[PDB]
């Protein structure tokens, strides 16, 4: 299905870490926001941001050997005429 | 029991774009409108008759609020900057740069000496009127931070944010006095002082308005029954006759609640999109609305009640 951003991958990895980068979309982001948590686990999911000029992050402190759930939302935002939110997330799994 | 009766006056069309913020000067005899068309509106509060285009800014405007005298303006733009307006002149006195993101709301202190301001930048900042010098940065949430308001005698500022926060700050430290959580952490659309500076009204992006003590973090009263789940809406406390809540919706009618009974007394109809602002007389019982794109025009109301 659409998404923003598209094709979501993992570029390199540690054992701890994870290197994920994406396409910028030719529509212009105010700033993502990058989930990430086990692989349907129960436990709850760690985010952070990442500024809409940036297309690449880094996923540090990590356990080794599990599958972990990466998601990247991106919001559009601008003024009250706008509503903020996110357009439909992307999200890939991969195992440290 | 007794209900208010609100009733069309007057529609005032003239914005090229969607209407952000109406907003009436402390004198009762103006009405000012931000939108989207980065233009700036003056209108008369009794007739709605057309006064004066003020413009400057290069991107759209989400809010604009008066001066205590009814001389001045100050207005939040996407182009980062706010500016502040003469309203006589119709000329931009000093703008105010430093938020690196869209400003989406500001407010003028009681004293009018001091403008506060909210940004995309997830920061509060206080700005300095006669020099336009930025006297101190709030990191106040982290998220876009949504309202931002004075309290009476201006020495508390309260800030809102998507981040599910309302926080109140010591005007002259800058420093945070307390945090008004809900477990649920739903983005906080916007939040007022009321008059007497007792109460804080926050709205909720879940369709909710509550009427917050602040002295004690309890929620007193709640107010249902409207649509809010995706724009910034203002509302407003209405004490100028019968004491109600009044605020736009989603599903462009204008809400008036009974402050102490909860209950709806009255929707307003008329506007054809969703209602993004209400502003109340500080005198008369006169509502003014606005709404989006698919209505660029600006609704007064009178009651007898």
């Amino acid at each position: 299905v659409s998404s923003v951003p598209t094709k979501l991958e993992v570029v390199a990895a540690t054992p701890t870490s994870l290197l994920i980068s994406w396409d910028a979309p030719a529509v212009t982001v105010v700033h993502y926001v990058i989930t990430y948590g086990e692989t349907g686990g129960n436990s709850p999911v760690q985010k952070f941001k990442v500024p809409g000029s940036k297309s690449t992050a880094t996923i540090s402190g990590l356990k080794p050997g599990v599958d972990y759930t990466i998601t990247v939302y991106a919001y559009q935002g601008g003024g009250r005429w706008h509503p903020y939110g996110y357009y439909s997330p992307i999200s890939i799994n991969y195992r440290t | 029991t007794v209900k208010p009766n609100y009733a069309l006056k007057f529609t005032l069309a003239g914005h090229t774009k969607a209407v952000s913020s109406v907003k009436f000067s402390p004198n009762g005899e103006w009405l000012a409108s931000s939108s989207a068309d980065k233009l700036i509106k003056i209108w008369g509060a009794y007739d709605g008759k057309f006064e004066k285009t003020i413009s400057g800014h290069k991107l759209g405007i989400s809010d604009v609020a008066w001066s205590s005298d009814s001389n001045l303006l100050v207005s939040a733009s996407d182009d980062k900057t706010l500016k502040i307006w003469d309203v006589s002149s119709g000329k931009c006195l000093k703008t105010l740069k430093g938020h690196s993101n869209y400003v989406f709301c500001c407010n003028f202190n009681p004293q009018s000496n001091l403008i506060v301001s909210g940004s995309f930048d997830e920061s509060v900042r206080i700005w300095d009127v006669k020099t336009g010098k930025c006297l101190k940065t709030l990191p106040a949430h982290s998220d876009p931070v949504s309202a931002v308001h004075f309290n009476r005698d201006g020495s508390l500022i309260v800030s809102s944010s998507y981040d599910g926060l309302c926080r109140i700050w010591d005007t002259a430290s800058g420093q945070c006095l307390k945090t008004l959580i809900d477990d649920d952490n739903p983005p906080v659309s916007f939040v007022k002082f009321s008059p007497n500076g007792k109460y804080i009204l926050a709205a909720t992006l879940d369709n909710t308005l509550k009427l917050w003590d602040y002295s004690k973090g309890k929620c007193l009263k709640t107010y249902t029954g409207h649509k809010n789940e995706k724009y910034c809406i203002f509302a407003n406390f209405s004490v100028t006759g019968g004491k109600w809540i009044v605020s736009g919706s989603e599903d462009n009618l204008v809400y008036i609640w009974n402050l102490q009974t909860k209950e709806i007394v009255q929707k307003l109809q008329g506007h054809t999109d969703v209602v993004i602002s209400t502003a109340c007389h500080p005198t008369e019982n006169i509502i003014a609305s606005a709404a989006l794109e698919n209505d660029k025009t600006i609704k007064l109301w009178k009651s007898d009640c």
